[PDB]
């Protein structure tokens, strides 16, 4: 089990860039696939990245490709989401969320993963 | 008809796709080309009497499987492989042997081939003891085993089992090979982790037996007793007990 904490949020013109970091403590973050989710007003929780415990494999939001990059650092227990260009339409709540992954993964099983620990959550605003 | 068991069923598949797996995981292997791993690896052993291998023969493997290997986070095992495992799987900033690529793609597996023809011989293998000991498996373990403790460095770790007889064993891969292959310059110190199956057990007679070979190599020596290894696999993946 692993607390998540996320920051770095903001208010931000449309075309500029925010980083957001998600920093765990508890287990190992290293055992933790880490995902990136958001949730505009009124509207349902969506996919926006996710990354493996090694980095070797990354999964993306088909409208945040060439914009969004997922990394991590994990003796620093850190993920990052660097947002570039961003659009009035990523305006969000983005949370971070962790799922248990095997050292010896299947790449396949990164699609079907259910998170189960979250984050409570960093407003990101983009104006214009 | 030898000894062993024959070649692994699937043995070329299991290693390609153990390479695909491993090379995808790692983002600093995703260079190798899979094919050519395997093709290496089938060109150590094809062809070629099984009790005539050497080091020389699996040379071309090495040098597609090379991998740099943060040489501070080594773990070395003997007669313990369940327990290390577990480990590594939980502190995945290190290895053993068998979580490097070369290592990954043999563990547990059994391969020969014949003087005769091109072909995989899944019938049966030589057996190290009651056949011969340059074999295809045997010498794979050997190259790979050397290679890896010669990488090592700062604080080495050896994870021992604490319920055998003899907890250090002179005649294991460890005590026979890895050894005799730490650099000193390199390697300050070797730290064996005795575990538990209760009362210290570093100052076990065959304890005082590996403690003499590394002190003579001029490598530091120091031991630690793991008394409950649940509890200290628990407190690795969550250090906040």
């Amino acid at each position: 089990d692993v607390q998540l904490q996320e920051s770095g949020g903001g208010l931000v013109q449309a075309g500029h860039s925010l980083r957001l970091s998600c920093v765990g403590s508890g287990s190992r973050f290293d055992n933790y696939a880490m995902g990136w989710f958001r949730q505009a007003p009124g509207k349902e929780r969506e996919f926006v990245a996710a990354i493996s415990w090694s980095s070797g494999t990354t999964r993306y939001l088909d409208t945040v490709k060439g914009r969004f990059t997922i990394s991590r650092d994990n003796a620093k227990s850190t993920v990052y989401l660097q947002m570039n260009s961003l659009k009035p339409e990523d305006t969000a709540v983005y949370y971070c969320a962790a799922r248990y992954q095997p050292r010896y993964y299947d790449s396949g099983d990164m699609d079907g993963y259910e998170y189960d620990n979250w984050g409570q959550g960093t407003q990101v605003t983009v104006s214009s | 008809t030898w000894s062993g068991p024959g070649t692994t069923k699937r043995f070329p598949e299991t290693v390609l796709a153990r390479c695909v797996k491993y090379t995808e995981i790692h983002p600093e292997m995703r260079h190798v080309d899979c094919q050519s791993v395997w093709d290496a690896f089938k060109g150590a052993f094809i062809s070629k009497h099984p009790c005539d291998i050497t080091e020389e023969d699996y040379q071309p493997l090495m040098k597609l499987g090379t991998q740099t290997v943060p040489c501070n986070k080594i773990l070395l095992w003997s007669r313990i492989k369940d327990l290390a495992h577990q480990f590594t799987q939980v502190q995945r900033d290190m290895f053993t042997l068998e979580d490097t690529l070369l290592g990954y793609l043999a563990d547990d597996l059994t391969w020969c081939g014949e003087f005769d023809t091109s072909k995989i011989n899944y019938q049966s293998c030589p057996d190290w003891r009651k056949d011969c000991s340059n074999n295809p498996v045997s010498v794979f373990w050997k190259t790979v085993s050397r290679r890896f403790a010669e990488a090592a460095c700062d604080v080495v770790h050896v994870m021992l089992d604490g319920s055998r007889s003899k907890i250090f064993d002179k005649d294991s891969t460890f005590g026979s090979v890895e050894v005799h292959n730490l650099q000193p310059e390199k390697v300050q110190t070797l730290e064996a982790w005795v575990i538990h199956g209760s009362r210290d057990l570093c100052q076990d007679p065959t304890i005082k037996e590996l403690e003499s070979i590394i002190s003579k190599r001029n490598i530091q020596f120091s031991c630690k007793n793991i008394y409950r290894p649940d509890k200290f696999l628990q407190c690795v993946k969550n250090p906040e007990c």
